[PDB]
């Protein structure tokens, strides 16, 4: 019988994607939640996540590609150090990656070239839609002062439930049900990765949702005033700020009573200022893109 | 005996005793044409010969006719003037 | 009128219409497969048939705009040699008349205006087409299309000279000489030109021309 | 890793095979990968002709799946109904999207968009476009445009700013664009369009202007939408200024010698309000004077010195006139049919001859005046590389014509019948006026020819001739009966006088033979002035004269158009005199007249006053003869009534008639029931003879510009009378007094024209609100071929 | 209303133009010269022979349909060929093959070693000729490049029995042979 | 021609309601004509138990609070007869400060007539149609006349004090946006869709922002109006574009806090820590003020023209354009009640002020709604 080889999972615009990608990411996720021993759901709804990722992947490529935006050879010379792990694992060629598509050159080579593209993108776009206002900082330093106040740092997951930036009633209170539904399991037992697996749109998800290491204040507020009340383990109900329902887990928290002696502590308060007016006007403008791009999924 | 309206017959170009005047010989065609104009009528026949014709038939009046005849070289350059004032 | 079938079947149907010899039926049909499909294996074959069932049809403005639109899309058709003679065709076609024929009527003294395109088009195919195979009966039309417009300069000529404008009637004989040496309307026409130049007492010109005909109308 | 030993390609349409594989990084060699099947599928999508592309391998054969971009069968808008399918058509054309072409899913939406907006440019801002896609067997697809048009937006204020001399009111009266309504107004409209309302501000600028206002300026205009966008506001910000008087108008420049006429063109009076339409109309003055002297392009550009401390306006008007420019040809186009003299003969302006553009537009009204074409323009094109040399080009379109009647009476009752006619004014191109008419019957045979030459010489002057038979005995001659059998002919020469004048003479000969007459007191009358003495208790007698005539005439032509006239009156006089020698002895005279006065400056509302009289008489003891009477009624004359019927009516003696029938049906005065002098409606015409019209010509209301020139329709009043002027009005005093004049016939209605294939074709329904007993009434009238 | 079987394929024209006088040259008297001619209506002297008037037969020039996928398909003077895609190998041969066979004509040579077939006579029933017209043929297919690709000829054509080498007539009636072949291979497929 | 082809059916039905009290008119008084269907910004003006209510030809009339009873009238439509009686068309809103009230007119003209009886003391001619409703402040009237212009007439005699240009695109919505006091400021709108803040001294501007996405093709796709009042709080300026973004500046930085796709022509409330608004399509929502949300939505009204919201008893009041007024609680959607006021629609703003609600409709009747 005749087997398929290759074939168009996606349609965006003007861009298709290929079955050739959704198994490759399907078989990244899975090599890292084998190594990480998180187990993952059914191939389903796996698979719907990694399909939203890959149309939001393509929907920023095109765009770079509109916008004439390329990447030198030196760019993934230094993506070598950390995407392929080369500072852990001392060892240049491509027999490393053992598990999958055997330790082939070009196809990981362009995945990094995919990775750098979209962040250069991401970054640019983000960068240029900041407004940073001098009373702010201002503010936010006269905050960071009393022994450096609020010196918490905390590593959390978090998992968005997506609303349409002019969503209806209806469509309110079903995304109301859904991250009640969640909070709920979350909060009776369930754990909070396999949760994030299954029901997110955050780019994260397909990573579980882990944020990595923070400090609150740079929260983009929304988080913090719930955040600051809270132990390891903990969740958090539904939120809002524009881009739908928020929930997060507080997974780690770690505090030090370490001051830094403002000359120097403003240019460290412009840098988390910036660090949370990226991270939400990423979340604002990704949605964005999604609900205005052209798409067609196909099956 | 022809008691029926006839309409004027003009032809030729109009001439007037001051442009007739502006020519004189050794002029280059380009200055007789700019001085009097454009002729309506040339010597096809292999000459360089510029005939100024003023017809006037105003009816049962009678006709008239100025011809004034210019003669240039193989140069361009105006050698002989011609001017006869009325019809013999 | 025009169903939806294959366009196979309505390029069979379109043959089959134009072989019976009706061609307003074979005209819907074939436009019918230019609307619908206008890229296939049947391309350019519907409007060549199209531009011969609008010249058999006499629907000679559509023919031309036919024409027009095949030339400025296939300008290296190897068959344009055909779709300039069928150009050259339509516009002969468009300076007659049936009553005016019936009764014998010259029609050369009447608007010359698609005489001189025909004769356009048909010098256009003779000189760039020597070895086509319409370039016999082309030159045969120019032949007589040059005659034709030689006999309407002859009959303004004339009708100017009976008014009395001997200017015009000379620069009307002049223009033909020009531009229809050979012609017999030229012949008849330079008998005008020398009493035209006469009345005006322009007696060397009509010497020349007297000159002319003395020698040549023997 | 794997050799390709073969590649099939599945679901091509459109795309030729060749094109796909060159659109392929694959080339049918060897040493391919996963990636390079990948790569493949992204190249062939990114050709944009694909919507859904697969690869599939069966064994060592490439299986390739193209999915097609659906093709569009055709494209129906439903539901549009102020903006047309044509134009809408164009636009959606315009936006990339026809039949044949492959449908881009993705752009869908784009196209209603567009849609939208070019309803927005219609005056139709809440607008609602959605498109529905509806798959067909061979993959095609119609693409049905649903349109919801939304209720038009309307104006509701015009609102000028800053005016004080004139009211707001006033100055909005003039503009196309309108607040409000008036009720009896219902063709008008609220309507708002940009073109309208630039050209408002020009009327309102040049209202301005116009009462004197050379610093007036409009500061701003400001267009607004009610939120709902079912409302437009229209504000106009402007200064009047002052007030400004002339001071004096100073011509400069190169006149040619024409100074003293463009002077006396350039006066004014002292101390007059300045005028912006007056400088304009000098301006066009002083071009159309040097034109006249074949300065075609002249430059006359004036310009205003204000004095505002003044505030005064002294004008500076520059002249250049140029060279004087020669005609080199005369070249006309579209006289397919009509020969080339025809229209050549026409012309005042001669080919080899300096301009004067006057007589260029007299040729062209000649032409327009002649009838023949339906429309006429002129073109004069200035001879490349020619600095003083032009070419006169007339560009006409020819009409019909001709028209033709045709009929049948009775059929094959009695034996057969048929009634034809025919009659052309360019017959064949060849400018001649040929005519045949004629009729057969078992009661009458009538036929009868004309052709004229209207350039029998080149001057102008006209000859035509004229044959006709007519009979009224009947086949076999069954029994004695009312015969009258008379034949001629008539040659006719005629010549111009000025550029609107020509007169006719010529000679004309009739021969008349009529036998039983029924006695009747105008007919026995008239006999007894010829000498005759007829008996009149019997109906057998006989009567025959051959009579020679001179006929004259002379009219007067200043039309606008041959056909459908818009302005010009036309004056017709024709008149005979018999010869002395004929068998009798009269005169005649008949005058027409028809006056046309537009209303409207584009002439579609026209005012048409017709006229017509006729006298005759004897000159010596004799009496004109009752066949040569005037008759009045029908379609031509007087509508509303049938045809020669209104006007004196015969008187019958008693008497016995040729023939006996048992149906009674004879005249009045018939012997077997009557005794005495008894009328009839019988029309039998007089000697006198006096019609009028007038005549409202209106634009027809259901018919686009394109028919325009074809349909003419308009409300009449008619008024007509003839009378006899020898009845002895002293005997038969217990009949009507037909010598008397006052009895005068009117009739109102609606009448409409068309120039049908067959020629001219008017209907017309008329109510004949006053008349005489014994007239009889038609008020719904058809005729063919040219009325009056 | 009334019509002629030979309205078709003639000239919409009353083929006076033939009847039209022949052009003559002007001689140039002794001491003078003609006008100079402009050369806008100036006839070039083409010595081809063909027909003219009611002999010529202006229907328009029969071209390959080219039905079954390809490109690049073409009509010589006695011969046509057609370029066909989307791997059809060596099996092309027995598909045109299959064809013919499925027009029983009359087979009169088959080297299927060749890749060559010749016909003895084949018929047209054309409602478009006064006398119907038949042609001898002969096909083929020979490898291109990628793959193979047809070929068909004309031996001869004949009328009422006496042989015809018109142009336009081969032309014709190859491209007739030519779509033929080019239906019954769209047929199979 | 015909009057049966054109109609479009995109209206809401009444909605029903369980009203949980009974509305009642206190008092109604009719004024003139009008408003009439012309697109106006007329409405009563409450000061010091005194209702001041006009006509679009003028009418202005005083009428008591309590009962409607009028203390003085008078009308400004050619007093002196300079031409016949040509109508005032008043339409800039009756404006109470200072013992004076001050009107505008679509000829140009701005009255500022007394308190004690109605005398003119003193008309100003102004650069155009003065459309904008009459700010007092810091002893000057500001007025935004149609063809994109700032005036600032002195209170106490009119004259123009300075003047400031706003650019005027080829098309916008009928009206114009009244400035803010602000602190010794002006923030005002624009047809362009540029707010726009300029000292209340003299014309130096200070700062412009774009609010309008204006990401359209053709012109009606481009309307960026900000026909609404900016409300300033705390230092930060709300303003509402049509077609545009419901966002937030710095009072003077002019940059940004945030933005969302919400658009009008309505004045909006901010009142605490929630937004009330009313969009373009008659969409009553409720947002909060450090960030766009939406707390709640409402649609049942969409499409039936209603005036801004007016905050009253403790609950937002609307008005349609059928003339009945919807209660609609703060904390949620639902309404509160319901009732039938006048048969003429209600198009310009209410007025709640001193514990009491006004309104005017479309014939001029000024009602005073009571419980």
């Amino acid at each position: 019988a005749p087997q398929v080889v290759d074939k168009v999972a996606a349609v965006v615009n003007n861009g298709v994607v290929l079955e050739s990608d959704v198994d490759g990411l399907m078989q990244s996720v899975k090599l890292n939640a084998a190594q990480a021993r998180q187990q993952l759901p059914d191939d389903a709804t796996l698979r719907h996540q990694i399909m939203e990722r890959l149309i939001m992947d393509q929907i920023i490529l095109q765009m770079g590609q509109k916008m004439g935006v390329k990447i030198s050879d030196e760019q993934l010379d230094q993506a070598i150090a950390n995407i392929a792990k080369q500072n852990n694992m001392t060892l240049d060629q491509m027999r490393s990656r053992l598990a999958y598509d055997g330790l082939n050159y070009n196809t990981y080579r362009n995945q990094i070239r995919k990775e750098m593209i979209i962040s250069e993108v991401r970054n640019n776009e983000v960068r240029r839609r900041i407004t940073i206002l001098p009373q702010e900082v201002e503010s936010l330093a006269q905050q960071v002062g009393n022994q450096n106040d609020a010196s918490t740092e905390l590593n959390l997951s978090h998992i968005l439930i997506p609303l349409p930036e002019n969503p209806t009633s209806d469509q309110v209170n079903e995304a109301e049900s859904q991250a009640r539904a969640i909070v709920d399991q979350a909060r009776n037992g369930a754990d909070f990765g396999k949760l994030a697996i299954a029901h997110s749109a955050d780019q994260q998800a397909l990573n579980g949702g882990q944020m990595g290491w923070g400090r609150i204040q740079e929260l983009p507020g929304i988080f913090a005033q719930a955040l600051s009340t809270a132990k390891k383990g903990d969740i958090v109900g539904p939120i809002r700020s524009g881009v739908g329902f928020h929930i997060l887990k507080v997974n780690d928290l770690r505090g030090e009573s370490k001051n830094i002696s403002d000359a120097a502590q403003k240019d460290r308060a412009y840098r988390m200022l910036m660090n949370r007016k990226f991270s939400e006007e990423a979340a604002s403008w990704m949605q964005e893109q999604r609900a205005s791009a052209y798409v067609k999924i196909l099956s | 005996e022809r008691v029926v309206y006839r309409p004027d017959i003009n032809q030729g170009n109009y001439l007037t005793a001051n442009d007739v005047s502006k020519i004189r010989v050794g002029m280059t065609q380009q200055q007789v044409a700019y001085a009097l104009g454009t002729p309506l009528m040339s010597d096809p026949f292999g000459t360089n010969t510029w005939f100024y014709v003023f017809r006037q038939q105003p009816g049962h009046e009678g006709v008239t006719q100025q011809t004034l005849t210019l003669t240039f070289n193989s140069s361009g350059v105006l050698t002989n003037i011609d001017n006869k004032p009325a019809l013999s | 009128e025009v169903p939806d079938n294959p366009p196979n079947e309505i390029y069979a149907t379109a043959q089959q219409k134009l072989q019976d010899g009706n061609w307003r039926q074979a005209i819907t049909q074939l436009e019918a497969l230019d609307n619908r499909y206008p890229f296939g294996p049947y391309s350019q074959q519907v409007q060549l048939d199209l531009i011969y069932a609008y010249y058999k049809n006499a629907d000679l403005p559509l023919a031309q705009a036919a024409i027009d639109r095949f030339i400025r899309l296939n300008p290296t058709h190897p068959n344009i040699d055909y779709v300039m003679y069928m150009r050259g065709l339509t516009n002969m076609a468009l300076d007659d008349s049936a009553l005016q024929g019936f009764f014998g009527v010259d029609r050369s003294d009447r608007d010359p205006q698609h005489a001189r395109a025909a004769f356009s088009d048909f010098s256009k195919l003779v000189r760039g087409y020597p070895n086509s195979q319409y370039t016999t009966d082309a030159t045969k039309r120019l032949v007589f299309l040059k005659d034709r417009l030689a006999k309407y300069e002859y009959s303004v000529a004339e009708y100017y000279t009976e008014r009395g404008a001997w200017v015009a009637v000379v620069n009307r004989v002049e223009g033909m000489l020009r531009d229809y040496p050979d012609t017999q309307a030229t012949r008849d026409a330079l008998p005008l030109m020398e009493n035209a130049y006469r009345q005006m007492q322009m007696n060397a010109q009509a010497e020349k021309v007297a000159k002319i005909i003395a020698a040549n109308s023997s | 890793g794997f050799v390709v030993k073969d590649i099939h390609f599945e679901g091509l349409q459109r795309v030729a095979v060749g094109a796909a594989l060159l659109s392929m990084p694959v080339r049918t060699g060897d040493t391919v990968n996963d990636e390079d099947i990948s790569n493949t599928i992204r190249a062939l999508f990114a050709t944009g002709n694909f919507e859904d592309v697969r690869v599939l391998r069966d064994g060592d054969t490439l299986l390739v799946q193209v999915k097609e971009r659906p093709t569009i069968a055709s494209i129906t808008f439903s539901g549009n109904k102020s903006v047309k399918d044509d134009m809408l058509k164009q636009n959606l054309e315009a936006s990339g999207v026809r039949v044949g072409e492959s449908l881009d899913r993705t752009t869908i939406a784009d196209i209603e968009k567009g849609l939208e907006d070019f309803y927005y440019s219609v005056g139709k801002y809440s607008a609602s476009v959605k498109a529905v896609v509806t798959p067909l067997p061979r993959n095609r697809v119609d693409l049905k445009l649903v349109f919801q048009e939304g209720v038009s937006a309307e104006i509701q204020q015009i609102n000028i700013v800053g005016n004080h001399a004139f009211t707001t009111d006033e100055l909005i009266s003039h503009f196309q664009l309108r607040d409000e309504v008036p009720w009896w107004n219902v063709v008008g409209d609220r309507k708002y369009q940009k073109q309208k309302l630039a050209g408002d501000l020009e009327t309102l600028r040049s209202y301005y202007l116009d009462r004197g206002y050379a610093r007036f300026n409009i500061d701003s205009t400001q267009v607004s939408l009610t939120p709902d966008k079912k409302g437009i506001y229209v504000t106009v910000n402007i200064t009047e200024g002052d007030q400004y008087k002339l001071s004096g108008v100073e011509v400069s420049g190169n006149l040619a010698g024409h100074s003293a006429e463009i002077e006396q063109l350039t006066k004014i009076e002292p101390g007059e309000l300045y005028n912006g339409t007056k400088v304009t109309k000098m301006e066009d003055d002083i071009k159309k004077l040097l034109g006249r002297y074949g300065y075609a392009y002249p430059r006359v550009q004036s310009m205003p010195e204000i004095n505002d401390a003044d505030k005064t306006v002294k004008l500076r008007v520059n002249v250049d006139a140029g060279n004087r420019f020669y005609v080199r040809k005369i070249r006309f186009e579209g006289n397919d049919t009509s020969k080339d003299a025809v229209l050549r003969r026409e012309m005042r302006q001669m080919e080899g001859a300096w301009l004067g553009s006057d007589l260029v537009d007299q040729g062209k009204e000649r032409l327009n005046r002649l009838g023949f074409f339906e429309t006429v323009d002129t073109d004069t094109q200035r001879v490349p590389g020619s600095p003083d040399q032009v070419d006169v080009v007339y560009k006409v379109k020819e009409r019909n014509t001709g028209s033709f009647n045709f009929g049948i009476g009775y059929g094959t009752e009695s034996g057969v019948s048929f009634q034809a006619g025919v009659q052309q004014d360019n017959w064949l191109g060849t400018g001649y006026a040929v005519g045949i008419n004629g009729t057969k019957n078992d009661y009458q045979t009538y036929a009868e020819l004309s052709v004229t030459n209207p350039y029998f010489t080149v001057d102008g002057v006209s000859l035509g001739g004229r044959l006709f038979y007519n009979d009224f005995q009947a086949d076999d001659a069954d029994l004695s009966d009312y015969t009258n059998k008379s034949y001629g002919t008539d040659v006719t020469l005629g010549f111009p006088i000025n550029e609107y004048n020509s007169l006719r003479a010529g000679l004309g000969y009739v021969h008349n033979s009529l036998s039983n007459m029924q006695p009747q007191v105008a007919m026995w009358r008239y006999l007894y002035s010829m000498g005759e003495h007829p008996s009149t208790s019997d109906q057998d007698n006989s009567f025959k004269t051959d009579d020679f005539t001179f006929n004259y005439g002379w009219t007067y032509n200043k039309l606008d158009r041959g056909y459908f006239p818009t302005d010009g009156s036309r004056v017709n006089l024709t008149g005979k005199v018999t010869i002395p020698g004929s068998d009798n002895e009269y005169y005649k005279v008949t005058l027409d007249t028809a006056t046309y006065v537009p209303i409207d400056d584009d002439h579609k509302w026209v005012v048409l006053g017709r006229t017509r009289w006729g006298y005759g008489d004897g000159l010596g003891g004799k009496e004109m003869p009752f066949y040569e009477n005037f008759y009045a009624g029908g379609s031509s004359t007087v509508r509303g009534f049938q045809s020669n019927t209104i006007g004196p009516k015969a008187v019958y003696f008693p008497h016995q008639a040729s023939n006996y029938d048992p149906d009674y049906d004879y005249e009045c005065a018939t012997q077997d029931g009557a005794k005495d002098l008894c009328k009839s409606d019988d029309a039998v015409g007089g000697n006198a003879m006096a019609v009028a019209s007038l005549e409202f010509i209106t634009p027809t209301p259901f018919i686009s510009d394109k028919y325009a020139n074809s349909v003419r329709t308009s409300f009449f009043w008619d008024m007509g009378t003839v009378w006899d002027t020898n009845w002895d009005s002293s005997q038969y005093s217990g009949y009507p007094d037909y010598s008397d004049p006052s009895n005068i016939r009117m009739s109102a209605g609606i009448a409409l024209q068309w120039m049908s294939p067959l020629g001219p074709l008017v209907f017309s329904y008329a109510q004949p609100f006053k008349k005489y007993d014994g007239d009889k009434a038609e008020q719904f009238q058809f005729n063919i071929g040219k009325t009056w | 209303c009334s019509s002629d079987s030979r309205y078709k394929r003639q000239v919409s024209g009353d083929e006076a133009y033939l009847e039209a006088a022949p052009l003559a040259e002007l001689h140039a008297p002794a001491g003078m010269i003609l006008p100079v001619t402009s050369g806008d209506y100036a006839i070039p002297v083409t010595n081809g022979s063909g027909a003219v008037g009611k002999a010529l037969d202006i229907r328009p020039p029969a071209q390959p349909l080219a039905l079954v996928s390809g490109a690049r398909t073409q009509f010589t003077g006695d011969t046509a060929s057609l370029l066909v895609e989307n791997g059809r190998g060596n099996t092309l041969w027995p598909q045109v093959v299959s064809v013919l066979q499925a027009k029983n004509y009359t087979i009169t040579q088959r080297d299927d070693a060749g890749q060559t077939l010749t016909t003895d006579w084949v018929q047209w029933n054309r409602l478009d000729e006064d006398e119907q017209y038949r042609g001898r043929y002969q096909i083929s297919v020979k490898p291109q490049g990628y793959q193979q690709a047809v070929t068909v000829k004309l031996l001869n054509l004949e009328q009422a029995g006496k042989p015809v080498a018109d142009a336009a007539s081969m032309q014709r009636y190859s491209t007739e042979m030519m779509n033929v072949i080019s239906a019954g291979l769209d047929k199979s497929a | 021609l015909f009057n049966s082809e054109e109609d479009v059916v995109k209206m809401s039905p009444l909605p029903t309601v369980e009203n949980q009290f009974t509305p009642t008119t206190a008092w109604s008084t009719s004024v003139g004509s009008g408003i009439g269907n012309f697109y106006s910004n007329l409405h009563p003006a409450l000061a010091d138990n005194v209702v001041y209510a006009a006509d679009r030809a003028g009418l202005v009339k005083a009428l008591n609070a309590d009962d409607g009873k009028e203390i003085w009238s008078v009308s400004l439509a050619e007093k002196d007869g300079w031409f016949s009686k040509e109508p005032a068309l008043l339409s800039g809103g009756v404006t109470v400060s200072g013992g004076h009230v001050y009107i505008g007119s679509e000829k140009a003209q701005v009255y500022a007539l007394n308190t004690s009886d109605g005398t003119v003391a003193w008309q100003t001619k102004v650069a155009g149609e003065a459309l904008s409703r009459p700010v007092v402040s810091d002893g000057l009237v500001l007025i935004h006349t149609s063809n994109g212009q700032l005036q600032a007439l002195n209170e106490a005699d009119g004259a123009v004090k300075w003047t400031v240009n706003l650019d005027m695109p080829s098309l916008s919505l009928r009206g114009e946006s009244a400035p803010t006091t602000a602190f010794g400021a002006a923030v005002v709108g624009g047809d362009n869709g540029r707010v726009s803040a300029v000292l209340m001294e003299q014309g130096q501007m200070i700062w412009q922002q774009r609010i309008s996405q204006a990401t359209g093709s053709t012109e009606i796709d481009r309307l960026s109006d900000v026909d609404t009042t900016p409300v300033v709080v705390n230092g930060v300026v709300f303003a509402l574009a049509y077609n545009g973004n419901l966002t937030a500046l710095d009072l003077r930085s002019g940059q940004i806090m945030w933005k969302r796709e919400l658009g009008s022509v309505n004045d909006f409330i901010v009142d605490g820590n929630r937004i009330y608004l009313v969009d373009q399509n008659d969409r009553v929502m409720a947002l909060t003020i450090d960030g766009g949300v939406t707390l709640w939505t409402q649609s049942d009204l969409l499409h039936r023209l209603l005036t801004s919201p007016v905050l009253y008893n403790g609950n937002l009041v609307v008005g349609d354009s059928e003339g009945y007024l919807h209660w609609i609680n703060v904390e949620d959607g639902r309404f509160v009640a319901q009732q039938k006021v006048d048969s003429s629609g209600f198009q310009t703003e209410p007025v709640a002020a001193d514990g009491k609600l006004l309104i005017q409709a479309k014939d001029g009747t000024v009602y005073s709604i009571t419980r």
